[PDB]
RNA sequence: CACAGGGAUAACUGGCUUGUGGCGGCCAAGCGUUCAUAGCGACGUCGCUUUUUGAUCCUUCGAUGUCGGCUCUUCCUAUCAUACCGAAGCAGAAUUCGGUAAGCGUUGGAUUGUUCACCCACUAAUAGGGAACGUGAGCUGGGUUUAGACCGUCGUGAGACAGGUUAGUUUUACCCUACUGAUGAACUCGUCGCAAUGGUAAUUCAGCUUAGUACGAGAGGAACCGCUGAUUCAGAUAAUUGGUUUUUGCGGUUGUCCGACCGGGCAGUGCCGCGAAGCUACCAUCUGCUGGAUAAUGGCUGAACGCCUCUAAGUCAGAAUCCAU
RNA sequence: GCGGGUAAACGGCGGGAGUAACUAUGACUCUCUUAAGGUAGCCAAAUGCCUCGUCAUCUAAUUAGUGACGCGCAUGAAUGGAUUAACGAGAUUCCCACUGUCCCUAUCUACUAUCUAGCGAAACCACAGCCAAGGGAACGGGCUUGGCAAAAUCAGCGGGGAA
RNA sequence: ACAACCAACUUAGAACUGGUACGGACAGGGGGAAUCUGACUGUCUAAUUAAAACAUAGCAUU
RNA sequence: AACGCGGGGUUAAGGUGCCGGAGUGGACGCUCAUCAGACACCACAAAAGGCGUUAGUACAUCUUGACAGCAGGACGGUGGCCAUGGAAGUCGGAAUCCGCUAAGGACUGUGUAACAACUCACCUGCCGAAUGUACUAGCCCUGAAAAUGGAUGGCGCUCAAGC
RNA sequence: GUGAAGCCAGAGGAAACUCUGGUGGAGGCUCGCAGCGGUUCUGACGUGCAAAUCGAUCGUCAAAUCUGAGCAUGGGGGCGAA
């Protein structure tokens, strides 16, 4: 689980399909958990940009789907803000594949990349094209 | 049989009471612990919540990650004209705890706390203070005389009776309060004799309090009135198909207990209670003559605290006035007491010298893009109106 | 299906009992490379508990609403995690056992009415229970389930089944008390105070540094202090962002009516866009203290008992404990 | 009584033991009994108890669903079997869309509730109404022992009155 | 074969135009892959059951 | 202990610190519980264990002097017999006799390519009246964990107001 | 809305019967208003407006459709798409 990250609004509860915006071969991604997750009766578990979700692969190639994977949420719909008092949003929900070490399974990101994912990430940080 | 999945209790006993606060205006329940090598000094002050800005500053944290960077913070304003020292309130100790041995008033009161004495000032005789102020002009004050050595003989406690100069404010009120402020430091004679020398002389805030430090707020928040358990308490709320009412508890007591438990969350009132918030840093204490108060060094528009249009519901900020960072409890208009603090500081974030960059201006009124009439002039170009 | 009754008599709570269920103790053959007692542990034996099920029939049959779930509060300890300690077949790390300990937490889902269970996943941990098998004038009605209906087996039949299936009305509070809030006579009316008593609050994790250092042949690999965040909880607040719109504020627009325009009515707010103010959201922001006394333990001095010994007299330190602030 | 017919009359439709160059099973056989011993089909089905049967599929996870399997407690042929387009306010599973069902609640409108003028019931009621423990008909409002205990009241409320 | 006179509506094509909007209110089907079951339309427990129950055509028997 | 309505006296069971009428009555002991105990029926407790009080058995010292607290000695055949480059008491096993000393074994362990120094049993010597072991049973303690807050009846009681 | 027989015309072919525009206006067909009914909210109410109502949502809607008056069947009898 990401260290040091600020609290942001989390816009991504469990059961939230998002796209998969690395060249996996996965379209999307359905969240079933995420992993800085506390405890609290009937609250779902939520994540937001840039932290650690568990997730399967609803709809791509036939070996990535049927799997649990661990995955990065790289931008969401729902606005935030961070330090700075800027509200921002992004069009879409989309995160990336990676290992439990973070490692990403492609090798490209398609489209922005919040910048909590690219500071608390260093591959996805290398793999990103624009940040934020 | 025992509840099925474990879940933290709604709300806190610890305000349990939540009734109506007896008293609008805040009460101090503590002072500060004297230290008699220290200088003689007031602990508190009175002042009225303007309301809420927003403000830019670097902020200094090493090792937090928006060390070094620019940080958007909501700051409250509190208007503080100078406070009006009248009295003298000596307090002895007793096996059943503090008591007032006495207390001595100044020659002279206003009107403005005279009505604090009255409940009908319009109509009344306004013969407050009148029999008391020929005390100094018989056997030249042998009595105020008498009294303050008795203080400065017995009593352990010192507090000055200071009242609010509430006519400096835009508010319609006359009526000005009034409350007890402790005197730290010094000996009991220092005390005495800082008291009785800003009898009926105004003192600033800026000499009570300062900036970068860290107070308390006491007020009476914000009243809702006869409100329901899912809102008051923070209960779930039932499912939609719960015939007559969703909006409950659906469980307020096991049998065998066989009454309603004072730990049961209840539909009543909302609101109004006193609070006592802790730890909020002063941020500025602007002057009311100073034209650009709301000014920074990196910022040299020449303007003053007060929002474009005014502060909503307030009015403007004509006299001096402290910025806390964060919010405190009550509404604007409120009566506002500030307290030094209670507590040790030595963390950073407590520690930290503040310094502003930008104070926002802008209207509060809706969606202001301007932070002053100038500005909105320049950018506009000229209107119909301007002929 | 009916009537007269029965708590003389069953089904559900409670009561006695505790075989059975659960949880401990004593002994210690044996296991544990070596060694009964680090940790297990046979034969035997002493108990505790009433979250199992039996046994009984004391209360209720001119009726105490019969399962489960949801919601909510509180209590218990036989402690899952968190605090501080002691022991190991404890080098470090990770574990295991035990003590003081119930302050504080103990989750999100698939299948099933479930209880129970088992999987997926997160987590510090996902401990076990009571409160009329807590909680139906709180809900719901999925289960049990009257009357309709189908099947299988049984019956000549009407019909039966602790078998499966489908559909099947969930009434009343305005009384008393309890609780949540709100007034208030009497002691002149007010202002400023005191504080008996009652309540009480915080919680856990992560990253950086320590440090690839202590310890290790090596694989590996702590910690104290300090710094920065986060989870759960609590109390507020509305500068900003988002929601809400009878501001029916402005604009657009359908039908119809006022002859057309302008300006309007009606369609219970005609509909649509924007929409200040107010309310409000871990959907937003702010804030959450330290003194004393201790428990287990670790000690000092020091007898009993010429020696020893933290204890007997005395005394130091010490826990998320207790009492205060 | 006797003797024939009749099942689209009511209805019924069986056990045991060996057996194929390793083996498992048993095509085949040996044997006991009936009126006849379940044929064609179909199935953990609204019919199978064991049972959350076994395999596959659907899901991250499925006591649910579907497709298969069948020594089927206790399927089966007008007590109708199997299938079936169309139809169904019938029961069930999944998918897309959709949304306050939910995370997690917030806000707005009307009418109540509320206060007032007027009018104005009923249910129910041994007496009544604060608790803790004890004993007691083994769950007290009254009894015993303690805690305690201050007029008169309003809006709510659903613990108790085994209402 | 053209001109004149008379008469409603229905359809089609083009340009321009604005808020990219136009069945602008009102009015007004969610759909698909399957399983069990009754063929279908119809009928019944007025006041807890609308169903797979009853009926039905067809088939068969007496 | 059985009952008509009354007065006086005396008792029973039970009580006399206060509630509560009557004793902070008298005598001798026991018990300190960071869960004291105090309830005939009766309203909770056991096997097992612990240096407080008493008791039964046996033992040591009896001045020739106990346990605890101390210095010193283990001579001399003795390379004994088997074993060996080498282990003379201290690799391997069966066995340790004494002429001069209150006491010293072919030796209780340490050391060691063989040794030696060192150590123990014991005692002449410092001292100085009570000592060790195993049991028996009184009180107290551990064993002794449940759910609203709580009951030797309550308060409280410790040279008792407990036994 | 769909568009059954019957009918007109035109295309093919060899025949016979194929095809394509139209016409037509059948069906215990279909969407849907009134009527009739009463599925779900297990909504309102539940000392009600009401001893069965109210609202939304629903079934059917050209025929086993809905309905008036007159008449018949009368209690172990009637009547019953049960
Ligand atoms: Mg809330
Ligand atoms: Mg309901
Ligand atoms: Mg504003
Ligand atoms: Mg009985
Ligand atoms: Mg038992
Ligand atoms: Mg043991
Ligand atoms: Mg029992
Ligand atoms: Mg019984
Ligand atoms: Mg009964
Ligand atoms: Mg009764
Ligand atoms: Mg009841
Ligand atoms: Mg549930
Ligand atoms: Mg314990
Ligand atoms: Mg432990
Ligand atoms: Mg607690
Ligand atoms: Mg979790
Ligand atoms: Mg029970
Ligand atoms: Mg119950
Ligand atoms: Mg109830
Ligand atoms: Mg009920
Ligand atoms: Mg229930
Ligand atoms: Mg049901
Ligand atoms: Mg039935
Ligand atoms: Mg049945
Ligand atoms: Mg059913
Ligand atoms: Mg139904
Ligand atoms: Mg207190
Ligand atoms: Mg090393
Ligand atoms: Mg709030
Ligand atoms: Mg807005
Ligand atoms: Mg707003
Ligand atoms: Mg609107
Ligand atoms: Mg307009
Ligand atoms: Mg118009
Ligand atoms: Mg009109
Ligand atoms: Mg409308
Ligand atoms: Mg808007
Ligand atoms: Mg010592
Ligand atoms: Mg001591
Ligand atoms: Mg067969
Ligand atoms: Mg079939
Ligand atoms: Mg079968
Ligand atoms: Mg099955
Ligand atoms: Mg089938
Ligand atoms: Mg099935
Ligand atoms: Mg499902
Ligand atoms: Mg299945
Ligand atoms: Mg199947
Ligand atoms: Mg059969
Ligand atoms: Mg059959
Ligand atoms: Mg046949
Ligand atoms: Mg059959
Ligand atoms: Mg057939
Ligand atoms: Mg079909
Ligand atoms: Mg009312
Ligand atoms: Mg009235
Ligand atoms: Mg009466
Ligand atoms: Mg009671
Ligand atoms: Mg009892
Ligand atoms: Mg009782
Ligand atoms: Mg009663
Ligand atoms: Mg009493
Ligand atoms: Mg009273
Ligand atoms: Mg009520
Ligand atoms: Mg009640
Ligand atoms: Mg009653
Ligand atoms: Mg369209
Ligand atoms: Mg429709
Ligand atoms: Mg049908
Ligand atoms: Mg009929
Ligand atoms: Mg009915
Ligand atoms: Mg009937
Ligand atoms: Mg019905
Ligand atoms: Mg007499
Ligand atoms: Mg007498
Ligand atoms: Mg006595
Ligand atoms: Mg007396
Ligand atoms: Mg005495
Ligand atoms: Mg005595
Ligand atoms: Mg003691
Ligand atoms: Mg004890
Ligand atoms: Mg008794
Ligand atoms: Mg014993
Ligand atoms: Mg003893
Ligand atoms: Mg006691
Ligand atoms: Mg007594
Ligand atoms: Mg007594
Ligand atoms: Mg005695
Ligand atoms: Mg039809
Ligand atoms: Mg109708
Ligand atoms: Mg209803
Ligand atoms: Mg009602
Ligand atoms: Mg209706
Ligand atoms: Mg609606």
């Amino acid at each position: 689980a990401p260290g040091g990250k600020l609290k942001m609004t989390l816009g991504l509860p469990v059961g939230a399909i998002m796209n998969c915006a690395d060249n996996s071969g996965a379209r999307n991604l359905y969240i079933i958990a995420v992993k800085g997750a506390g405890a609290r009766l009937n609250r779902l578990p939520a994540g937001g940009v840039g932290d650690m979700v568990m997730a399967t692969v609803k709809k791509g190639k036939p070996e990535l789907r049927k799997k649990v994977h661990p995955a990065v949420i790289v931008r969401q719909a729902k606005p935030w803000k961070r330090f700075d008092g800027v509200f921002l949003y992004f069009e879409d929900n989309a995160g990336v594949i990676v290992n439990p070490k973070g490692e990403m399974k492609g090798s490209a990101i398609t489209g922005p990349v919040g910048k909590e994912a690219a500071e608390l990430w260093p591959r996805i940080a290398s793999n990103a094209g624009v940040v934020m | 049989s025992h509840r099925k999945y474990e879940a933290p209790r709604h709300g806190s006993l610890a305000f349990l009471p939540r009734k109506r606060a007896a008293r609008h205006r805040g009460r101090v329940k503590s002072f500060p612990k004297d230290d008699p090598k220290k200088p003689v000094h007031l602990t508190a002050a009175m002042g009225y919540k303007a309301g809420m800005t927003t403000i830019v500053r670097d902020l200094d944290r090493p090792g937090a990650k928006a060390h070094k960077k620019e940080v958007v913070e909501a700051v409250t304003i509190i208007d503080c004209p100078p406070m009006v020292v009248v009295g003298l309130v000596g307090y002895i100790e007793t096996p059943r705890g503090l008591r007032s041995l006495t207390t001595v008033w100044a020659e002279h009161l206003s009107d403005e706390v005279k009505r604090r004495f009255y409940k009908n000032w319009y109509k009344s005789k306004k013969k407050a203070f009148t029999k008391y102020a020929k005390k100094y002009a018989e056997n030249n004050g042998a009595s105020i005389t008498r009294e303050l050595e008795r203080i400065k003989k017995y009593c352990t406690v010192v507090r000055v009776l200071a009242h609010t100069q509430i006519r400096k404010t835009p508010l319609k009120q006359k009526k000005a309060h009034l409350m007890e402020i402790q005197i730290n430091g010094g000996s009991v004679a220092d005390k005495v004799e800082f008291g009785r020398s800003l009898f009926e002389k105004p003192v600033t805030i800026d000499t009570i309090f300062e900036k970068d430090e860290m107070i308390d707020v006491i007020a009476v928040t914000k009243g809702h009135g006869f409100v329901g358990v899912t809102a008051r308490w923070g209960t779930k709320k039932l499912p939609r198909k719960t015939h007559k009412g969703l909006r409950k508890v659906a469980c307020i007591g096991a049998w065998h207990p066989s009454h309603v438990q004072w730990t049961v969350a209840r539909a009543g009132q909302m609101g109004y209670h006193h609070r006592t918030s802790v730890n909020h840093k002063i941020y500025r204490i602007g002057k009311g003559d100073d034209e650009a108060n709301a000014s920074t060094e990196t910022d040299l528009t020449k303007k003053k605290i007060t929002p474009m249009g005014g502060f909503v519901r307030y009015g403007e900020v004509n006299n001096d006035y402290v910025m806390i960072k964060g919010s405190v409890p009550g509404v604007k208009k409120r009566i506002m007491t500030l307290r030094k603090s209670l507590f040790t500081h030595t963390s950073r974030k407590a520690l930290e010298k503040v310094e502003l960059k930008w104070i926002d201006t802008s209207s509060e009124f809706g969606h202001g893009a301007f932070q002053t009439a100038a500005e909105k002039k320049q950018f506009m170009g000229t209107l119909k109106k301007d002929l």
